[PDB]
């Protein structure tokens, strides 16, 4: 589970991860995933490119029993977030910039 | 999970079509779906759309972190206007890491009603005190 990921935050909010996005840098392709607080189910990948700060919305569906993800309305899918993590890491899709760095968790 | 020692970076191009199945009014795109037999598709995504062809050149390139010895990758070949014009399936091993060059492989039916003809042109290679829990 990405409960173990370094880049995966948790329950933080939007202006907390914009913060966090800020103090460690404001670096292109520095990111960090979290939990969507508009839907349980569903993450959100914050994304830093030209000194400024992206949200996606990851959103869940399933297919025959198994939950898929996609933050592009089902072009690409993912089994879980660590593929779609490694996954973006190696292609830009529609993000503005691969993801490169992602943001140390914060207490 | 943790990082795989064993994992490889493949990159592959989904080049053309060639010879697709009136008018010949498709409208062609290819899903390619990375998947472990044994647990499922891990990615799946989908290239441009390319409208009112049978030999659509795509010319797009994926890159997929994979186990070589276990991961195969599906090839669906979609008439957007989804009906099947045909599929490939390989697995990821062996493959040359990286110029090497394309292969054109043999587009094929999943059903008796499939009818499904052409190539689809693709090349594949591989590149060469505490952290907090999260709330």
């Amino acid at each position: 589970i990405h409960r173990t990921q370094h880049w995966f935050h948790g329950r933080i909010s939007r202006e907390e991860s914009h913060r966090i996005i800020k103090q460690q840098g404001l670096v292109d392709g520095l990111f960090l995933l979290r939990d969507s607080q508009s839907n349980p189910k569903a993450f959100v990948l914050t994304l830093c490119h030209h000194q400024k700060i992206k949200n996606f919305q990851i959103l869940p569906c399933e297919d025959d029993g198994q939950t898929f993800f996609s933050l592009d309305d089902g072009n690409t899918k993912f089994s879980d977030l660590i593929q779609l993590v490694d996954f973006y890491q190696l292609n830009k899709g529609v993000l503005p910039c691969k993801l490169k760095h992602h943001c140390i968790r914060v207490a | 999970e943790l990082h795989n020692d064993d994992t490889r970076v493949v990159r592959v191009k989904v080049i053309a079509g060639i010879g697709l199945a009136i008018l010949g009014a498709s409208d062609p795109y290819v899903r390619v779906t990375l998947y472990d037999p044994m647990s499922g598709i891990l990615t799946s995504v989908q290239t441009k759309t390319i409208k009112k062809s049978l030999n659509p050149k795509w010319n797009e390139e994926i890159l997929f972190r994979v186990l070589p010895q276990r991961h195969r990758i599906l090839f669906e070949v979609f008439d957007e206007n989804d009906d099947f014009l045909g599929q490939v399936d390989v697995p990821l091993y062996p493959l040359p890491t990286e110029p090497y060059t394309f292969k054109d492989f043999v587009l094929h039916p999943r059903s008796h009603k499939s009818r499904v003809k052409g190539y689809l042109r693709l090349k594949m290679t591989y590149l060469p005190t505490h952290l907090p829990h999260p709330p």
